[PDB]
């Protein structure tokens, strides 16, 4: 609460968000983004939470084309509660507020969604999001130029047995 | 990705100008999204962003436009461990045996029966970070293993960094804000302002090693292969600490390439080296920037940018919309000579006719010559010493060039390559008189939309990556958010499109509306001012609170 935004859309569904503060600004963004892309974000959050196998089984892949289980292992490792906590604690008040508004705005659209622009309505994985979920997505993007390109390699790393 | 910033000395209006042409996935966690953000009085910025981020990643404001391209700098180092001879779960630092740490994660797995099973997996970690295995290259045996230290794992500044960029006024202010925070993970930054400054920054998070440490700390055979690999059995090979760096172990901003000019700067995913050939960037850490031959996209851009003629907005737009396959400029003249030299060759007839009739483009109406050329180039790439003029460091913009047809061995192998390419193309099921746009599409529901452009590796500035799916090539990545910004008196003028449209959901009115426009290459106004926004006959408004 203390969340308010003015949204204007121009041609092609481009939102112009006006607010008095970062919380309000994030509120507008999350709402507008959800209108166009609720299902995409929900799916990528599942990925970044390491929950693909839970909802979809081991036979599928993420949108990055990694197998569900290896992907889950990587993201469970990457997005451990202590890593998320330390990351959050290093955030400025303004960024915390952007994130808090975004989650609230996204979740507002979810409460109201009737399927007009949302194809995954009723799916168990389409759920309210938290700021931690946005941290999960951020850290996923952060490692794209580093350990992210070695996700399969990390999962494959095991010590030798008794071999010659 | 491509980026071009033009300054007062080269722009037609004497002001700044920026072309932003990022190449990114058409789906998933890196699908660009347009938005305009305003906190009246202190924030007013428009562009596009990645999913989940409440900041603008590439955009513009009243006096500034900026963009990014993936850099060639390293953002991690591998460490080769020397294993304890008595225990492959221990590793040596300065001859001392250290234990690996074992961290278990537990994952729930939905089975065939629909019920959940718990799977436990052990992640081994060293002081450097987690162990990684590439079977056949980076093994974990009884002698060695490899750990990976990612510099961006400690970069907690990334979101603040873009929020700060969003607040930047001009090029000098942008440079201060980026250099101060060093929050950018793995991209170059290019920008132009109203004053006509053109800025390039290779300013990101990069592992720091003092110059004198590299020779001894590198793994020679791996660095030779472009992997940032260090000796993990020597504590002196830990990333260097410098108090000026915003993060311990990363490179200080003063040691990273920056070029501030009033003519132009460009980047198409090569190193900082030839951002502007008039002022080469050199003498940086191998982990930062090296003098490697540029790719055909940068070579194409420089061939249009070099010189004394003023650059118009139209010029920069057409560099994208021309869909010129610049790799043809180096190869096709001699290939056609080869064709004319082999007119008796039945197996060459269709290929040679198609190549001779080809407009050297990746336009919708471009002939099947493009497809023949693509398959030839994939085989040409694997031939040894086939260039008439191989890469020349003294002539880095004009080499390599031509086919060494005067060498019989080369002539034989090039003709064979064309024969094999021809067979592969004809073995396909591409109907008679099919154009490139008949093949490369983006599926939308049950429908398809023809997509112009082609692979960046063939020097098409409008880079489009596609994969074979049934009877077509399905677009997966490439040209995405397009932004061309100028600064006339009334306020910034932004022109572009989001190629794949705002929404990934088939139910949305904005699922394919801009994709129809991208197909026809009809860029549109990106409205930024209240006057521009109010003038839009489609304008809709909602105020929300809780
Ligand atoms: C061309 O190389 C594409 C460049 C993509 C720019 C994305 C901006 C980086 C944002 C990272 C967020 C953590």
């Amino acid at each position: 609460t203390g969340l308010a935004a003015d949204i204007r859309w121009t041609a092609y569904g481009v939102p112009h968000i006006r607010a008095k503060d970062e919380r309000g600004l994030g509120y507008g963004i999350g709402y507008a983004y959800a209108r166009d892309n609720a299902c995409l974000l929900a799916e990528e959050i599942v990925t970044a939470r390491g929950e693909r196998a839970r909802y979809f089984g081991s036979e599928g892949k993420s949108s990055a084309e990694l197998d569900n289980l290896p992907s889950d292992i990587f993201y469970a490792w990457l997005n451990q509660p202590e890593a998320l906590q330390a990351f959050w604690q290093a955030q400025t008040p303004a960024v915390r507020q952007l994130l808090e508004g975004y989650a609230a705005g996204f979740n507002r659209f979810l409460r109201e969604a009737d399927g007009k622009t949302t194809s995954c309505l009723g799916q168990p994985w389409l759920r309210a999001i938290a700021t931690d979920d946005l941290l999960r997505l951020t850290r996923r993007l952060l490692v794209e130029g580093g350990v992210g390109q070695f996700a399969d390699a990390l999962v494959a790393a095991a010590p030798p047995g008794a071999e010659k | 990705s491509n980026a071009i910033a033009v300054g007062s000395e080269r722009s037609a209006d004497g002001k700044g100008m920026l072309l932003a042409n990022p190449h990114f996935p058409w789906n998933g966690a890196m699908r660009f999204y347009q938005m305009h953000l305003t906190i009246p009085g202190r924030l007013d910025v428009m562009g596009a962003s990645l999913p989940g981020l409440p900041v603008v990643n590439i955009g513009f404001s009243r006096h500034l436009a900026w963009t990014h391209t993936v850099d060639t700098s390293s953002h991690f180092t591998l460490y080769r461990l020397a294993l304890d001879p008595k225990d492959p779960r221990r590793y040596l630092v300065d001859g001392r045996s250290l234990p690996l740490e074992e961290k278990s994660v537990a994952i729930e797995v939905r089975g065939a029966d629909g019920k959940l099973s718990r799977v436990e997996h052990k992640v081994y970690q060293s002081i450097y970070g987690p162990l990684v295995v590439w079977p056949g290259k980076l093994d974990w045996n009884r002698s060695e293993a490899y750990a990976l230290r990612d510099a961006n794992l400690e970069n907690t500044r990334v979101l603040q960094q873009w929020y700060s960029i969003n607040q930047a006024s001009d090029v000098a202010d942008l440079r201060r804000r980026v250099e101060a925070l060093q929050g950018i993970p793995w991209v170059n930054t290019l920008a132009a302002d109203e004053q006509g400054n053109a800025l390039y920054m290779n300013q990101s998070v990069v592992p720091y090693l003092k110059p004198e440490l590299i020779p001894a700390c590198a793994i020679p055979q791996l660095v030779a292969e472009g992997l940032p690999a260090l000796q993990g059995q020597d504590s002196r090979c830990a990333w260097s600490r410098d108090p000026a760096a915003a993060q311990a172990g990363i490179t200080p901003a003063a040691q990273l390439p920056v070029l501030l000019r009033r003519d132009f700067v460009q980047n198409s995913n090569d190193s900082a080296w030839l951002t502007n050939p008039a002022s080469p960037l050199q003498g940086f850490s191998p982990l930062v920037s090296q003098e490697k031959p540029i790719g055909p996209r940068a070579r194409y851009a420089l061939s249009r940018l070099q010189g004394k003629q003023p650059l118009e907005a139209k010029t920069l737009e057409e560099m994208v919309t021309a869909n010129h396959v610049f790799s043809a400029d180096q190869v096709l003249p001699d290939l056609l000579r080869l064709c004319r030299d082999n007119q008796g060759e039945k197996s060459l007839a269709r290929a040679c006719a198609a190549l001779a009739q080809w407009d050297r483009g990746a336009n919708l109406d471009s002939g099947s010559g493009f497809v023949y050329f693509q398959r030839f180039m994939q085989r040409f790439a694997e031939l040894d010493g086939a260039w008439k003029e191989p890469f020349d460091a003294q002539r880095p913009l004009d080499t390599p060039q031509g086919i060494a047809l005067d060498r019989p061995q080369v002539a034989t192998q090039v003709r064979q390559a064309l024969a094999d390419a021809a067979a592969e193309v004809e073995k396909s099921g591409i109907p008679d008189g099919a154009r490139w746009g008949d093949l490369q599409v983006s599926t939308r529901g049950q429908e398809r939309i023809a997509i112009p452009g082609g692979d960046g590796h063939f020097g098409v500035y409008n880079a489009i990556q596609s994969v074979r799916k049934g009877d077509h090539l399905e677009v997966v990545g490439g040209t995405s958010y397009i932004q061309l910004v100028t600064f006339p008196e009334e306020g910034p003028k932004a022109r572009g499109l989001l190629a794949f449209s705002q929404s990934s959901d088939p139910r949305s009115p904005h699922y394919r509306d801009q994709t129809e426009l991208f197909s026809r290459q009809q860029w549109q106004t990106l409205p930024f001012s209240d006057r521009q926004i109010d003038a839009d006959p489609q304008l809709q408004r909602l105020s929300i609170r809780e």
